[PDB]
């Protein structure tokens, strides 16, 4: 079970694990959005071959899916798991909390995001070949920037989108379904204590995030066809284990 | 392989 001191508890432990494994800190993000490429830096881009874009947006992805590793790791009940299940966990959901933690780094008014140090809309990656899949990682940004999370909401739904106890392949499945419900009163107690229940229905619907995954993956899976020793040999290993089963 | 690795 868990009483109400407990609930809390479990908000402030979620919230300061998020803090201390968040990429950068927001106001760093904010402080540079008037730092946005020029016409001619995003004609640089647009230029480079698609495999190098492939390898440079693959590299930042793995230092990302790097810090929800940590993330994971510093959250309440997620070491008491076995091995399997905290692997199965973050597989399938890893992914998942950077295209959430994207967010902080989108600026909805120009819809521009933070990349390698500026501010550059989504043409800034047309040379990856997959106009469709980053339009819609866009649009996802979008409709999560329209939302206005707190950090603490980021950290509390983040939580919840990693310990999801319908993963594939979990061997302790009621014990990940204790900690998810844990999350899940910690995260709906923290909305009730703000006033903040409304975002509730307007959070994106459960195959959302597991629709861009897969588009990630097929994505991926055309170009590591184009391009297969490119994979083996600059793509970071961390990122292979994860997206083309290695 | 690398998970396994950093979860240690
Ligand atoms: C999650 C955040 C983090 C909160 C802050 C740092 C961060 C960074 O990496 O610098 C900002 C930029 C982004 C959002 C981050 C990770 C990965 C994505 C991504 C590669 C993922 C999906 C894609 O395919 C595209 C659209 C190409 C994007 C481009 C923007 C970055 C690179 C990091």
């Amino acid at each position: 079970p868990a009483s109400l001191t407990e609930i809390e508890h479990l908000v402030q432990s979620v919230c300061k694990s998020y803090r201390e494994t968040c990429q950068l800190r927001l106001e760093d993000l904010l402080r540079q959005r008037s730092n946005i490429f020029s016409r001619e830096e995003v004609t640089g881009y647009q230029r480079k071959s698609m495999w190098e874009m492939w390898e440079r947006c693959a590299h930042h992805l793995t230092e990302a899916i790097q810090y929800v590793v940590e993330f994971a790791k510093r959250l309440s009940g997620f070491m008491e798991l076995c091995q399997n299940d905290q692997i199965v966990l973050l597989k399938a959901g890893a992914m998942e909390v950077v295209l959430v933690r994207m967010c902080r780094a989108y600026n909805a008014d120009n819809r521009t995001v933070f990349f390698e140090g500026k501010y550059g809309g989504m043409e800034l990656f047309r040379a990856l070949g997959c106009s469709e899949l980053i339009s819609s990682i866009f649009d996802f940004s979008h409709s999560l920037s329209a939302l206005h999370f707190s950090e603490d909401e980021i950290a509390l739904y983040t939580a919840l989108v990693l310990i999801n106890a319908h993963r594939p392949g979990l061997q302790e499945k009621r014990k990940v379904e204790q900690l998810q419900y844990n999350l899940e009163l910690a995260f709906h107690h923290h909305l009730c204590k703000t006033h903040r229940q409304s975002i509730l229905a307007k959070l994106p619907p459960k195959g959302k995030l597991r629709s861009l995954c897969s588009q990630h993956v097929e994505r991926l899976q055309i170009f590591q066809h184009l391009h297969p020793i490119v994979v083996q040999a600059a793509f970071p290993p961390l990122y292979k284990e994860l997206f083309s089963t290695e | 392989k690398i998970l396994h690795r950093l979860l240690q």
